[PDB]
């Protein structure tokens, strides 16, 4: 759902 | 020996999604602690060592269904900027606790970007040919972390 | 949410 709004990370 | 609670359990497995092969392979999970889905983990009640059988489970029963509030937009600011958004990539993104939240990338289009929280295998029922090449009682240590050791 | 996410044989994250 919602995301804080922080970077995403590869597998 | 039976497979039944508390029992590791090695099988080896193919999986048929809609009459396609989409993944073989061989593992171990503790029998009876939600390590494997409901579905399979009924089917492999009560069953010995060697036997072999077919399993449809369907998508209620193994990994859920495809929940379209699973599909949201954020911007490419959020990627690693060494990383690459590419259709079938996944990322994990943090919830508000800081748990993570595995996501699929679905689409690109410029600074906007396409992804889906849910399971790739989401409203999608599964067929299985398993066979069931060992069981075992668990040690203490697995019993401990509620997983199989490998 | 999505109850049944990381469970075997095909786990979803880590």
């Amino acid at each position: 759902t919602r995301y804080k709004n922080a970077k995403m990370l590869p597998f | 020996m039976k497979v039944g609670q508390d029992k590791v359990v090695t099988i080896r497995y193919t999986l048929q999604v809609e009459g396609e092969v989409l993944d073989q392979g061989e593992l171990s999970y503790l029998h009876g602690h939600r390590n494997l889905i409901p579905g399979l983990e009924e089917a492999l009640e009560g069953r010995e060592e060697g036997e072999a059988f077919q399993a449809h489970v369907p998508a209620e029963k193994a990994y859920g269904p495809h929940d379209p509030e699973g599909v949201q937009v954020v911007p490419l600011s959020a990627f690693p900027e060494d990383a690459e958004v590419v259709p079938g990539a996944q990322f994990y993104a943090q919830d508000m606790e800081g748990n993570p939240m595995p996501l699929t990338v679905v689409a690109v289009e410029g600074e906007e970007v396409t992804v889906d929280f849910n399971h790739p295998l989401a409203g999608k029922d599964l067929d299985f040919q398993v066979e069931v090449v060992k069981v075992r009682e668990a040690t203490p240590e697995e019993l401990l972390h509620g997983h199989a050791h490998p």
